[PDB]
RNA sequence: GGAAUACUGCCAGCUGGGACUGAGGACUGCGACGUAAGUCAAGGAUGCUGGCAUAAUGGUUAUAUGCCGCCCGUCUUGAAA
RNA sequence: AAGCUCGUAUCAGUUUUAUGAGGUAAAGCGAAAACUUUAAAUAUGUAAAAUGAAGAGCUUUUAGUGGGCCAUUUUUGGUAAGCAGAACUGGCGAUGCGGGAUGAACCGAACGUAGAGUUAAGGUGCCGGAAUACACGCUCAUCAGACACCACAAAAGGUGUUAG
RNA sequence: GCCCUGAAAAUGGAUGGCGCUCAAGCGUGUUACCUAUACUCUACCGUCAGGGUUGGAUGCCCUGACGAGUAGGCAGG
């Protein structure tokens, strides 16, 4: 009879997505990635800082 | 059906029609093709030789 | 807002026959009854010929009848006419079969009777046959009526 | 807008028996990558008959100001159309970064020329080392030894319709 | 994606990046004094009022009609996000031709399920991932009724190129940005 | 050489204030929290409290104030006069 | 409107694919622009992938209708200048609402009765809802300007001012 | 580029008025703000449509979308 927003209402956001659980105890929207120490080419260093 | 353009174009100063010569082929050919299914059914830029370069009005 | 078709487009089929006869509306609730609760089309067929008008439901004769049981595995079958049945002086024997029928006139009914077959109504043939199994619906000719 | 500078880089469409095509690259200036690349497909037009489906950019990148708290003297060429022909103009601009000169010299075309971003073609900016090397006077003035200068005639804001004193002009 | 980027920088390669496959228009124009031709593309994409938006997969024919609409329409590149909050908040089914909010799972199982579509999140991916089933569940989605933009258009006259500070056109990763204002 | 910050984006992160709405009417559904019992914000508002019980609310009417509103019908021509 | 038929129907004021068109001169590269092979598509046809579509085809029937005005685009012919003849597509007619102070053809948007929110076009000194906002420049008119303008007076004149 | 001249008569009058001059003018940039019968959401009325109904059926229940209009057409009062 009434429709209800899964982005505000919880019991309708875990009602239509159960991995919604996982997601917040898990904190997959705070992801902390892992570090790479790539460096780039010292062509593309002179090429972006060239007229 | 035909071509008429003198030497502006209209379909159906003469030549024979080939607007249909497309789909003819592709028939046979999606019919040879059904036949062998029975019998047996981000690209990249490198800079080595080539650099950016500064061409500017 | 952009219509891309007619609004308030009304379907087309019907739902009341014009009629205002008490005993053709009470066919037809049984038909709707039958052909709603019912997958067989043989009751649509017979609900849709319900709501047919006088020029469009044409009699049908007792040698139309007899023609139509002479085709061979449907000699038992019984035979629905949607309308009138009508006699013919032109046939001079006639077999011995089931027909249903709104209506009959007196010398198809004496002549079905004599022949020794039985004529039934609609609700009738509904009891007997409520698939309509063994049945066989007959229209009369209609550009007769030019 | 608020100008940001790209290097675009664009080539010609690959195809059969043609390799290595010729790398044009140009600097940007634009509010944003969209904008960026639409004024970069239509100055390599300008500069030779390639279209837009003829092309592809391989390359765009920001370039930030590499000491951007640095007051620098600027020259910038450009050339704009106009009723009349298209004009070359040299302009002398002291600002800390080529973003901000940029965002001056194109209110300054507008002021001036009632000229706009889609007749301005920004030809080149360079810092000018030398104090020596300024032409413009009104860039060479604020280039003196122990520069100073009053502000006559402060104007304060008020917040209120009504004030209960007369206000003093002075600062 | 990012560690190619990075690969290429490091190698002194260009990425090239791969071609966006998905695209949502959004109609910008009213009703009233659209010529013929393109008003005959906006009822095709079913974009039939203001405010009307819908995915459109990308070729080369979609490309000619989009590049034919687009002086009534804003249209780029939805992200993930985008499309996630869209199709919870705004995702309506088309079920006997009617109209259904998507508020369970199995109302996607009823009709999707044939094509392997489970549930809501299994419908974002079928239209994030421009799938095998792309068609079926694009048009299976009602088209999308967005109201104005909270915070207006950004711009004092929409009906320019965005390029040129209007509104119309292509506006690829900003039409997030729009779309999130929109919903 | 080592950071920080800006900017852009993401969070099925947290939390405060305001406004309009409360359709439906035994139960049935999908879920959430619980070892269970069961409870819940999960197929649409309930709980507690006060004043009044009449011109108090409201209606009608006359006026005032703010904004709006050209006199009807016919007949002509695209159209208006 | 009524019948009959069917509805994995039947299509489409749309795109794409293959087949044509002013070959007009920018292909590039040829036997010394005179050669004669190609190419993104402005702009129509035929026939077969995209997108959309629950109504379609046929047969009988019934009413009202039988002027045009304005504009865009292309085209042919013209004048001091206006322009005239065609074809297409829109707007108006039968049409209220927001805006342009005002209004046949301008800018938005088409309309059941209400509530809340957000906007279009247009605006935000006061009339008058909304910044006498912020920022960089220009201008001082002895009747400035606040616009119809990629129009007429308009070809120029000036010891006004600014930037080249 | 802006400014002055670059001709114009005749009742008193018009950037709509007041008025405005580092503008309340002109060019341009960035924001905020105002409000349509438009957009979003909800309630209600009607029209149409699609599902269900053997236990006022010209009804009853569930769901969805729509609502400008002259001549004219059809229906309910």
């Amino acid at each position: 009879v009434l429709k209800k927003n899964p982005l505000k209402n919880k019991q309708v956001l875990l009602r239509l997505n159960p991995y919604a659980k996982v997601f917040a105890a898990e904190k997959l929207g705070s992801k902390k990635a892992e570090k790479t120490g790539t460096k780039p080419a010292a062509v593309f260093t002179e090429t972006l800082k060239h007229d | 059906i035909v071509d008429i353009k003198a030497n502006q174009g209209k379909t159906g100063h003469i030549k024979h029609s080939k607007c249909r010569q497309e789909f003819l082929e592709r028939v046979k050919a999606n019919a040879a093709k059904r036949a062998e299914a029975k019998a047996q059914g981000s690209r990249i830029v490198s800079t080595e030789g080539n650099v950016p370069q500064t061409l500017a009005p | 807002i952009d219509h891309t078709s007619k609004q308030h487009k009304r379907s087309g089929h019907r739902t009341a026959p014009k009629s205002d006869n008490v005993y053709l509306k009470l066919l037809v609730k049984l038909y709707t009854f039958l052909a709603r609760r019912t997958d067989a089309p043989f009751n649509k067929v017979v609900l849709k010929a319900l709501f047919l008008s006088k020029i469009n439901r044409p009699p049908v004769s007792v040698s139309r009848i007899a023609r139509a049981l002479k085709q061979e595995g449907a000699a038992n079958k019984t035979v629905v006419v949607v309308g009138t049945v009508t006699d013919d002086a032109r046939i001079f024997e006639f077999p011995k079969t089931t027909v249903a029928a709104l209506r009959f006139t007196a010398g198809a009914r004496a002549k079905i009777v004599k022949a020794g077959g039985e004529c039934i109504t609609l609700d009738q043939l509904a009891v007997r046959a409520p698939k309509g199994q063994n049945t066989l619906i007959l229209r009369g000719p209609r550009n007769s009526r030019e | 807008a608020h100008f940001k500078e790209y290097q675009v880089i664009g080539r010609r469409l690959p195809t059969e028996s043609v390799p290595e095509p010729k790398l044009f690259r140009m600097r940007i200036f634009a509010s944003n990558e969209v904008i960026a690349k639409s004024r970069y497909w239509y100055f390599l037009q300008k500069l030779h008959k390639v279209k837009k489906a003829s092309g592809e950019i391989v390359s765009i990148n920001q370039i930030n100001e590499a000491h951007p708290t640095k007051v620098k003297n600027f020259g910038v060429w450009v050339r704009y159309d106009s009723r009349s022909g298209t004009h070359n103009m040299y302009k002398e601009i002291r600002d800390v970064s080529r973003v901000a000169a940029v965002e001056t010299l194109y209110q300054d075309m507008a002021a001036r020329h009632r000229a706009r971003f889609r007749s301005i073609h920004i030809l080149k900016v360079a810092e000018i080392e030398k104090t020596a090397d300024v032409k413009r006077q009104y860039v060479k003035q604020f280039l003196t030894k122990d520069l100073k200068f009053p502000l006559p005639h402060r104007v304060q804001k008020s917040t209120k319709t009504f004030s209960y004193k007369r206000p003093s002009t002075f600062y | 994606i990012i560690q190619a980027k990075r690969d290429a920088k490091a190698a002194g390669s260009y990425y090239v990046e791969a071609q966006h496959k998905l695209v949502f228009v959004v109609r910008i124009k009213g009703i009233n004094k659209i010529p013929p031709k393109p008003r005959k593309v906006l009822q095709l994409l079913r974009l039939t009022r203001i405010n009307s938006g819908t995915f459109v997969k990308v070729t080369k024919a979609t490309l000619e009609l989009l590049k034919l609409i687009e002086p009534y329409v804003a249209y780029g590149y939805p992200s993930y996000s985008t499309i996630r909050q869209l199709v919870y908040k705004r995702g309506f089914g088309k079920i006997n031709k009617q109209r259904v909010p998507l508020s369970d799972n199995a109302i996607i199982e009823a009709n999707l399920g044939k094509y392997g579509i489970l549930s809501i999140d299994d419908l974002i991916h079928e239209i994030i991932t421009v799938g095998p089933h792309f068609k079926q569940a694009n048009n299976f989605l009602w088209p999308f009724k967005l109201s104005n933009p909270s915070g207006g258009w950004g711009v004092p006259r929409k009906f320019k190129h965005f390029i040129q500070g209007g509104s119309f056109g292509n506006r690829e990763e900003f039409i997030n940005k729009l779309v999130k204002s929109m919903n």
